[PDB]
């Protein structure tokens, strides 16, 4: 474990990951960058930093892992997009 | 190549300098008309950072040609889109996409 701010852990962690799906193709990895990510928040904002991010951007990264999860179960590749659809949003909102 | 054609005309002055963020509102079909994505069913303008690799290459090359205002349809040959490969489920290999974007406001 280490010292960041969940802001600077979900840009990198969105940017890396959105890299590995649209620029190689990897579903795989993407997940892989990712899931500790959505880990991370089902465990519990600490700080009040951590507190007020997740009452801002909780919802939609959450919802975005929904998506992702109906993914899992259907291969549709339009919940893909939907969850990043939404991915993106936090992603532009958190610069 | 990426082919532009105007559907209805800016100012021909303000131009996206490079990286700047373009708003626009765009269709994306493939060649045969077939809508795949648009931010205007999502009522929701698309923007991006102009130079950065943000977006595929017909885009990039496509919008800095455009001013503030203008409505255009881009048809982008597959080498300047998703190649060979594709993007698989939505955009088959070496498919020629037309896109029909209009250059809101740059910030
Ligand atoms: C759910 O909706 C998707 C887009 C959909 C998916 C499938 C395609 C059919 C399509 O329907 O867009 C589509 O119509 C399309 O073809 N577009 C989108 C509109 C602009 C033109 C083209 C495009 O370039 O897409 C892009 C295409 C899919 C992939 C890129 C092609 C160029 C290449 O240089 C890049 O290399 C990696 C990848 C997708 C985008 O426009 C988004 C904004 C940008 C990226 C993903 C990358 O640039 C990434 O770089 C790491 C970033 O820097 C971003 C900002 C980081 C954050 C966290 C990621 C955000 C995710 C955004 C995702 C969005 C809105």
């Amino acid at each position: 474990r280490v010292a960041i701010l969940w802001h600077e852990m979900w840009h990198e962690g969105l940017e890396e990951a959105s890299r590995l799906y649209f620029g190689e193709r990897n579903v795989k990895g993407m997940f892989e960058v990712l899931e500790p990510l959505h880990a991370m928040m089902e465990r519990g904002p600490q700080t009040l930093k951590e507190t007020s991010f997740n009452q801002a951007y909780g919802r939609d990264l959450m919802e975005a892992q929904e998506w992702c999860r109906k993914y899992m179960k259907s291969g549709n590749v339009k919940d893909l997009t939907q969850a990043w659809d939404l991915y993106y949003h936090v992603f532009r909102r958190i610069s | 190549g990426v082919q532009v054609e105007t559907i209805s005309p800016g100012d021909g002055r303000t131009f996206p300098k490079r990286g700047q963020t373009c708003v626009v509102h765009y269709t994306g079909m493939l060649e045969d008309g077939k809508k795949f994505d648009s931010s205007r069913d999502r009522n929701k303008p698309f923007k991006f950072m102009l130079g950065k690799q943000e977006v595929i290459r017909g885009w990039e090359e496509g919008v800095a040609q455009m001013s503030v205002g203008q409505r255009a349809k881009l048809t982008i040959s597959p080498d300047y889109a998703y190649g060979a490969t594709g993007h698989p489920g939505i955009i088959p290999p070496h498919a020629t996409l037309v896109f029909d974007v209009e250059l809101l406001k740059l910030e």
